[PDB]
RNA sequence: UCCGUAACUUCGGGAUAAGGAUUGGCUCUAAGGGCUGGGUCGGUCGCGGCCGGCGCCUAGCAGCCGACUUAGAACUGGUGCG
RNA sequence: UACCUGGUUGAUCCUGCCAGUAGCAUAUGCUUGUCUCAAAGAUUAAGCCAUGCAUGUCUAAGUACGCACGGCUACAGUGAAACUGCGAAUGGCUCAUUAAAUCAGUUAUGGUUCCUUUGGUCGCUCGCACUUGGAUAACUGUGGUAAUUCUAGAGCUAAUACAUGCCGACGGGCGCUGACCCCCUUCGCGGGGGGGAUGCGUGCAUUUAUCAGUGGUGACUCUAGAUAACCUCGGGCCGAUCGCACGCCCUGGCGGCGACGACCCAUUCGAACGUCUGCCCUAUCAACUUUCGAUGGUAGUCGCCGUGCCUACCAUGGUGACCACGGGUGACGGGGAAUCAGGGUUCGAUUCCGGAGAGGGAGCCUGAGAAACGGCUACCACAUCCAAGGAAGGCAGCAGGCGCGCAAAUUACCCACUC
RNA sequence: CGUAGUUGGAUCUUUUUACUUUGAAAAAAUUAGAGUGUUCAAAGCAGGCCCGCCUGGAUACCGCAGCUAGGAAUAAUGGAAUAG
């Protein structure tokens, strides 16, 4: 190409958004923010395609443009806001306050929360500068800036902030035996305790995580995202508590179910 | 027009690589500055970016650095001396990243005589003959005793002329600064300026 | 000892050295490759040294041995691979050259021995590596 | 001067094959040599030496001298220049 | 379904091919009641194209004095046009080019740019404002021309166009300078401790030199700090803008929310150039490259940056039977497709990802982004109007037509869905 | 005859690689395959249960190369002989 990319192919859009590919040739190409392409969840298939509110896309519009849609804390108007991880989604009308975080499959869950939860988030120490006169900074996952962040607070330990505020509540460390939840690869949305991190100098380090029974698996230190300090989420998790069920425990509970 | 890519050369083993496409814009070249010596001539180019970069085709003031009392006045340029890239440079006077110039010292003899009273290349009266109090007097007799320039180095401001070193790019910046040649890397270029004389 | 070969002053470009022995700057590079003695105690000057220049080591490390040794500063080594060919389910010997600097504190590197090379931004047409460690050979 | 040279052949030749470019003046720039001295402390008297403590030019400096030739560049002329 | 049958002899056992057999995908022949999906001018000609359409866009919130409409005193409210802004670099089509190239997986940018979006930052600088200047379009009025999305002359008039430019913060502080006062000694010389007027400088961004060693990295010549300065007239920043609701203090003085813009730091979408490994046939292609850069060194120039990218001065290298180099390809690459016991063989123009080109080449403007072709500028090829003076062109976009051929569809309706 | 190439006897507990296993990271579509009566089937990602409620949109595979941790047979290779 010349330049940037506008339009984006239905099949070759994120795979856990769950579209159709007879619906048309298109897909909602979100437009930049503070979340990646394959990591976001835009405003109008999660309006659309999980809540039936709507049932085109510009009865979506008729939804935003009446200001209906809060993202943490403010109004969003674009359809196609990147909305992702740890956020909330303030629709305030209804009154339902949504949380963005991945089921045990790695699909973005329709996970409701309580209305005074939804105050604050949770957000990954991305990077660590000072800046002019001496004055440090802080990057969260999301692309927010925080000046004079708390002098224990180092790269990629978890901060709570708070909506509306903008400020640092409560961190965090990213140390063995805390609570997290994996936001990428293979392992996305599993859940579990942090048993090693193995660090390789140059390349990529490497976090042993232990489920919650028995089971361990392992991830890229950039895919881990603590959710909790020891053993309680500072989040309310979703149904399932992050357990990924082998396809035959999965079908007897269907099975067990009838 | 002026391209700097890649595949108009050979391979590493000699072959001849065939163009896979038209020459694109973020390979262009433009034209050297070959910024000279004169009344002040800067032009503006739009770059990548939206940017702007000055390039200077005429310079006769620069920024130069006297490094051991980290002493920068800005001086003016007399003229060319030295080119380890291009010996024709040298003859058309161009001024770039590394020749080697050759400056007006009078802004540091004038520093010089005010932080220790003392004359440098003198074969008014009132910064170096002044009467002090006592207090003050006191505080340039220590100053007197790290008040010596090399022998090399005081040759320069006897004839009023520093041999200097471009460091910034004129051409990219607009700019000529630099620093004052001194200790070994002086005498290193002085005997290659007397071995072309 | 003498190094000033060419028509421009060779000097580190970090180090003073005119300030009212002249100090020698090295760093020290990662991944555990230890800065040689002469690197350190050395006067040779030279800006694509990875020990006392401005080559910043990152991305892949490779190996292979040496076999031309003509260029200014520069060898030439053989790393002699294996290729798979899945239809006759047997191997396949290839191998592939490469230019790679030499700093001057790797003192007597012969045609024969054990290199380690360390990946950094281009410095030439053909060269993108540099040599971090010197093995020799067997008998040596 | 710099390039470039076929058929054919007894492999020597063909061959200055054929074909093309360049050439003035002026102002510079490089490169190509030769002769001399590298003697550290008077240890100390027949401003010079007599035998040896006393020292490290040793990647060669420094002085003087000397032909002719090749290459490159800027300028310059009514495109003129073997 | 891991399969064979006929054919050399007078007859036999063989080697061996020819011929059947079964898919697959192109053409074609004869035939064809229903109904659900669905390829479809790739193959030859990346041949040439009549006509039409395919890219524009306004909110309460940049500029309305068009009665073009319109309600009751700077400006009601609609509002054509025009300026300004933004997009037009995406999409779509085709597969000619292209054989470590494109591309794929893998890594890097500690070697770079990045409109927008989102989050920081935006009285950190000691130095006419209750609003500054000029111009131009729409419009009106005179035209020219055979001609076109050609434009001329004259009179108006705007700004978030274009310029120019201040107050406030703002009390100073901090560095240097040092008049000067002051205290404690001293036989004295000397030595010691504060205050200090007057002058110079002061913030980010930029550029260079130097000093020291807040946070980070496997690794910095990183970030931050200190100092001396510089800061391009073809010029870095530091709001002369717009709308909502309008309150509050004593004419004045303050205040809620937005829009728009900003140098810079992140972020997002990327982009570009690198790392490693991987490609069909050919030796009736065995040596290739190199003072017309081939390999490397030093210094630069150029560039968004690393780099023989380019120049100067040097060095004589670099590649090759492990198949270089050269040639071919009925070669865009890949995900894939057909066949298939296990291995394989052949295909992949073709809806997804990546690349390329818009008749051939070449050069550029604008912009964050183009060497753009539903942008200019040439020349070649072709072709269109013409009053012969000139003017305009690019369907490998959708349709359509001609041609080429064995070979491929309607100059249909719609923005309702997808975006 | 002979250089490349290819291939190389036995031997030891009963240094670098190759190998083997595992982990990551690997675009969907297509293929395999799960669930689901498109009336069936090709398909499709839907659906199902009496104010709404429940539930799916799986898993596998993805040569080689590169990365990661176990294994140490096989196969290369390396340490002390002028002891430097
Ligand atoms: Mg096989
Ligand atoms: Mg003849
Ligand atoms: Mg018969
Ligand atoms: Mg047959
Ligand atoms: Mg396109
Ligand atoms: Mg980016
Ligand atoms: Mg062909
Ligand atoms: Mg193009
Ligand atoms: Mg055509
Ligand atoms: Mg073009
Ligand atoms: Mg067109
Ligand atoms: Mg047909
Ligand atoms: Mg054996």
């Amino acid at each position: 190409a010349r330049g940037p990319k506008k339009h984006l192919k239905r099949v070759a859009a994120p795979k856990h958004w769950m579209l159709d590919k007879l619906t048309g040739v298109f897909a909602p190409r979100p437009s930049t923010g503070p979340h990646k392409l394959r990591e976001c969840l835009p405003l109008i298939i999660f309006l659309r395609n999980r809540l039936k509110y709507a049932l085109t896309g510009d009865e979506v519009k008729k939804i935003c443009m009446q200001r209906f849609i809060k993202i943490d804390g403010k109004v969003r108007t674009d359809i196609t806001y990147p909305a992702g991880f740890m956020d909330v989604i303030s629709i305030d009308k209804t009154g339902e306050n949504f949380r963005l975080i991945y089921d045990t499959k790695g699909r973005f869950a329709v996970h409701r929360i309580t209305p005074e939860e939804a105050k604050y988030k949770l957000c990954k120490v991305r990077k660590i500068f000072v800046g002019t006169k001496g004055i440090p900074h802080l990057v969260t996952h999301d692309a927010r800036t925080i000046r004079y962040p708390d002098p224990l607070i180092k790269v990629n330990d978890t901060i709570q902030i708070d909506l509306e505020t903008g400020k640092i509540t409560d961190f965090i460390k990213f140390d063995t035996g805390n609570l997290c939840m994996v936001t990428g690869g293979a392992n996305l949305g599993r859940i579990g305790v942090i048993t090693n991190r193995e660090r390789h100098p140059g390349s990529f380090d490497v976090v042993h995580v232990k489920d919650a029974n028995g089971n361990s698996f392992a991830t890229r230190l950039s895919n881990i995202f603590v959710i909790g300090k020891g053993n309680k989420p500072w989040i309310s998790l979703p149904r399932g508590k992050g357990i990924r069920l082998t396809i035959a425990e999965e079908r007897d509970k269907r099975l067990a179910a009838k | 027009g002026i391209s700097r890519d890649n595949w108009h050369k050979r391979r590493k083993t000699g072959g001849k690589r065939k163009p896979y496409h038209k020459k694109r814009k973020y390979e262009l070249g433009r034209p050297a500055a070959n910024t000279k010596i004169g009344p002040r001539r800067i032009h503006t180019v739009r770059v990548r970016g939206g940017n702007k970069k000055y390039r200077a085709l005429r310079l006769d003031v620069g920024n130069f650095s006297w490094g051991s009392e980290c002493c920068t006045r800005k001086t003016r340029i007399i003229d060319v001396v030295y080119n380890a890239s291009n010996n024709e440079l040298v003859r058309t006077k161009t001024l770039v990243k590394n020749c080697i110039v050759l400056i007006d010292s009078t802004p540091y003899r004038q520093w010089y005589e005010s932080h220790y009273a003392l004359p440098l290349g003198r074969k008014e009266e009132e910064i170096l003959n002044k009467k002090r109090s006592k207090k003050i007097q006191k505080k340039y007799d220590e100053r007197k005793k790290n008040a010596k320039i090399s022998s090399l180095l005081e040759e320069q401001f006897q004839q009023g002329k520093l041999l200097a070193c471009i460091a910034s790019r004129p051409g990219q910046c607009g700019r000529a600064d630099g620093y004052v040649l001194e200790g070994k890397e002086l005498e290193f270029y002085l005997r290659k300026i007397k071995a072309r004389k | 000892a003498d190094i000033q070969t060419e028509r421009a002053y060779q000097k580190q470009p970090t180090i003073f050295q005119n300030k009212k022995k002249l100090p020698r700057y090295y760093k020290n590079i990662g991944l555990g490759f230890k800065t040689p003695k002469e690197a350190i105690e050395g006067t040779y000057i030279d800006k694509k040294c990875p020990f006392t220049g401005n080559v910043s080591i990152r991305g892949r490390i490779l190996s292979g041995v040496v076999t031309k040794m003509k260029m200014q500063r520069t060898i030439v080594i053989r790393r002699d691979y294996l290729h798979y060919i899945r239809k006759y389910n047997r191997f396949e010997k290839r191998h592939k050259n490469m230019s790679v600097h030499l700093s001057p504190c790797f003192r007597d590197v012969q045609i024969g021995d054990i290199v380690t090379v360390g990946e950094c931004r281009p410095l030439s047409k053909t060269v993108r590596f540099n040599v971090l460690k010197v093995t020799k050979a067997a008998g040596t």
